[PDB]
């Protein structure tokens, strides 16, 4: 298996480490849209990009 | 509550100009383009009290011109109402403020604002 | 060799895929315009100082076909700023750039933003050409202007008019880019007597 | 027939020198009956050249600047205001200029009607798409209206032309407005927002 | 193909005759009509779609200046948000045939001077503009603008 790329995220009972849970949830709900953006662009359907929709939590 | 109290609180706790812009928005829900509330008048009054202007409230006014919070017409009227003229430093500050917007001087609004810009010139 | 320049210039203007998901969370300001221009100019300077004289022009044809192959006008203007500083610093002879810019067959008048930015750059860099090169540039610019129809759209007219300022700059008598007799000879060779 | 054929013979000139001389002569030739010639020129010849899509290749810069000059000289001299045949023939003539120019001071004087109609045409040409040589013509017409005037032919200009003329590219506002109290508002709008 | 070929050979032999459909009619309509019985008993709207779906942060309006009701269109937006500071209005030039191409941001360097903060806004905005994919929308430009303002608030403090 090969590495491909790396980017570092921005900085900004304490045994939960809320930041890592937030980053994992953020990747797992956002990254499904990236493949859809690529498959829309290969069939050249014009779209506004992946946007936060109305409220913040979508 | 008053604009003088908000500017003076902005001087008391040292607020940078963008934090002043945010907190000025928060203190007043109706923007009223900030010229009904006479932002340029209050900023010039509490900037030009000393022999030299305090650079904080001048930084507030230069941000409020460069960002389009305040129209050029209200600034030119509030500049026109200063005189005194015994202090060269306040006059040089007013000429730098005029050096900001002059040669640009472009109203993009109603025609009454353009007539106001004419009278202000 | 064109593979080398390919890797260089493609690695200049790459776009980030995973951004716009978790937007702006990646810890890195992408090189703003000045640092990116300096790095690009340095890498191209390495490839150019490595390059031979006879190979001096086919790479420039590749550069201009790669710029004209772009679609984003900000990308095009960035690479034109790169070409402008590459001429201004003395690295590039300021005749090959202008000729390969205009004689590029991707430069058509329908590519109006490309038209405007191209003729803006030629207005910037035409002041250093010798006069015979200015004469040949005058001929090819007139022949490029000659392809426009009698009627075009009302929005594209100002971006189309960018060639007119190059023409007004060449035929200006006080600037003295070339003897004015050469200018009227090229014009009257292209518009003979009786032609509007 | 007279004015149309002389303007055709203008428009097939190709030199700058001969076009300017031809216009300076044709003004004096048209001073036989200036008034009727201006009505034909600004009413029939110029709208037919500006409206026909095949015709405006004749309105290129060499003859076109000269023709715009002749039209504005004719308009001004007819506004500010002569042979016995011409007196007899205009007394003969019957026409309804209210019917000829329906239009969507007096405005029953035909020259005011022709001028209002022409300026409506000029605003419509400046506002439309498909810029060509006819747009250059109406630019030149408005520029020599500005330059030739002392201050008024431009009293009949619609106020939308004030906005549009700098959309298509100062003094061409401040002269063209005729300075009413509402006219300052359109002036100050256009001049500040250049 | 199989079991159908001689029909195909006949019809492909006899195309381009002007009496062809006459021949088909005469050879086929009496059989069918005996069996089957007789026959039968200003602004382009893509931009209105974008503007109608924008967040109420943005306040996009047309420029009073510039050509109108013609090919390209021109916009002066705004920004309202308690979290974000007031910023220069931003000028956009949307081409005609808007999708399949990228709109252009009319640059005004002179108003993005005269402050450090607006300079940071401008640098970060040109950076995200270079980072953008091609043929982006208007909303991509507006959202890179809002994210640029937010980064220039955070980087400053």
């Amino acid at each position: 298996a090969m590495a491909l790329l790396l980017q570092q995220f921005k900085e900004n009972m304490c045994a939960f480490n809320k930041v890592l849970a937030h980053f994992v949830a953020m990747c797992d709900t956002n990254m499904p849209f990236v493949g859809l953006r690529l498959e829309l662009s290969n069939l050249e359907i014009p779209h506004q990009g992946v946007q936060v929709e109305g409220d913040g939590f979508s | 509550v008053n604009l003088k109290q908000a500017i003076l609180q902005a001087w008391k706790e040292r607020w940078s100009d963008y934090q002043w812009a945010i907190n000025m928005k928060k203190f007043f829900p109706k923007g009223a383009t900030w010229d009904i509330l006479n932002l340029a008048d209050a900023l010039l009054e509490q900037a030009m009290i000393g022999p030299s202007p305090n650079p904080l409230i001048l930084s507030y006014l230069k941000y409020a011109i460069s960002s389009q919070m305040v129209s050029y017409s209200s600034v030119l009227t509030a500049i026109s109402k200063f005189d005194d003229f015994s202090r060269d430093l306040c006059v040089q500050a007013l000429l730098d403020i005029m050096d900001m917007f002059c040669d640009r001087l472009s109203c993009h609004g109603k025609a009454e604002e353009c007539i106001g810009l004419c009278r202000a010139l | 060799m064109e593979t080398q320049l390919q890797s260089i210039f493609e690695e200049v203007v790459k776009t980030e895929v995973i951004e716009e998901a978790f937007p702006g969370m990646f810890m890195d300001t992408p090189e703003d315009e000045k640092t990116k221009l300096i790095s690009c100019l340095g890498a191209f300077r390495q490839f150019w100082g490595g390059l031979s004289q006879e190979s001096h022009e086919q790479c420039i044809q590749w550069i201009v076909k790669f710029i004209h192959g772009q679609h984003s006008p900000k990308r095009i203007s960035f690479l034109y700023d790169c070409l402008a500083m590459a001429v201004e610093t003395g690295l590039l002879p300021p005749r090959l750039v202008c000729e390969s810019l205009i004689n590029s067959d991707t430069l058509e008048w329908e590519r109006t933003q490309l038209w405007a930015l191209t003729f803006k750059l030629v207005r910037k860099i035409i002041g250093g050409v010798d006069y015979k090169g200015v004469r040949d540039l005058l001929k090819v610019i007139l022949e490029k202007i000659l392809t426009i129809p009698n009627t075009v759209s009302s929005a594209v007219v100002q971006q189309l008019l960018a060639a007119r300022e190059v023409i007004a700059y060449i035929l200006e008598r006080n600037a003295c880019l070339l003897p004015a007799y050469f200018a009227v000879t090229e014009i009257r060779k292209l518009y003979p007597e009786g032609k509007l | 027939w007279f004015c149309n054929n002389l303007i055709k013979e203008l428009l097939k000139e190709t030199r700058k020198e001969h076009t300017l001389r031809a216009v300076e002569l044709l003004y004096s030739i048209f001073c036989l009956d200036m008034q009727q010639v201006t009505l034909v020129l600004l009413g029939h010849i110029l709208p037919g050249l500006l409206t026909d899509s095949s015709k405006w290749h004749s309105l290129m810069d060499p003859p076109g600047t000269a023709l715009a000059k002749l039209a504005v000289w004719c308009a001004l001299s007819s506004y500010s205001s002569a042979s016995t045949r011409q007196k007899k023939r205009h007394r003969e003539d019957i026409e309804d200029y209210i019917s000829l120019f329906p239009l969507d001071v007096n405005m029953r004087d035909p020259l005011n009607r022709v001028l209002a109609n022409l300026f409506l045409l000029i605003s419509s040409i400046l506002g439309s798409r498909t810029a060509g040589p006819h747009t250059q013509f109406v630019q030149w017409f408005m520029e020599e209206c500005v330059d030739c005037l002392e201050q008024s032919v431009l009293q009949f200009m619609p106020f939308t032309t004030v906005s549009e003329l700098v959309k298509v590219s100062k003094v061409v506002l401040a002269i063209t407005d005729l300075s009413l109290p509402l006219g300052r508002q359109v002036a100050a709008k256009a001049i500040a927002a250049l | 193909q199989y079991l159908c070929q001689p029909l195909l050979d006949a019809v492909l032999a006899n195309i381009r005759s002007p009496v062809f459909n006459h021949s088909l009619y005469r050879t086929f309509v009496p059989a069918m009509t005996a069996i089957h019985g007789p026959p039968i008993t200003s602004i382009p709207s893509v931009l209105q779609g974008e503007v109608a779906r924008l967040d109420p942060k943005f306040l996009v309006n047309l420029d009073p200046s510039h050509c109108s009701n013609n090919g390209t269109v021109h916009l002066i937006c705004k920004l309202d948000d308690k979290d974000l500071p007031s910023v220069p209005p931003l000028e956009l030039s949307v081409p005609a045939d808007y999708p399949a191409q990228s709109p252009l941001w009319i640059d005004r360097q002179w108003q993005y001077d005269a402050n450090p903060f607006l300079q940071s806004v401008h640098r970060c905005m040109t950076s995200r503009l270079l980072q953008l994919p091609d043929k982006h929308s208007v909303t991509a430009l507006l959202n890179t603008w809002a994210q640029s303002v937010h980064q220039a608030c955070l980087s400053a403090a």
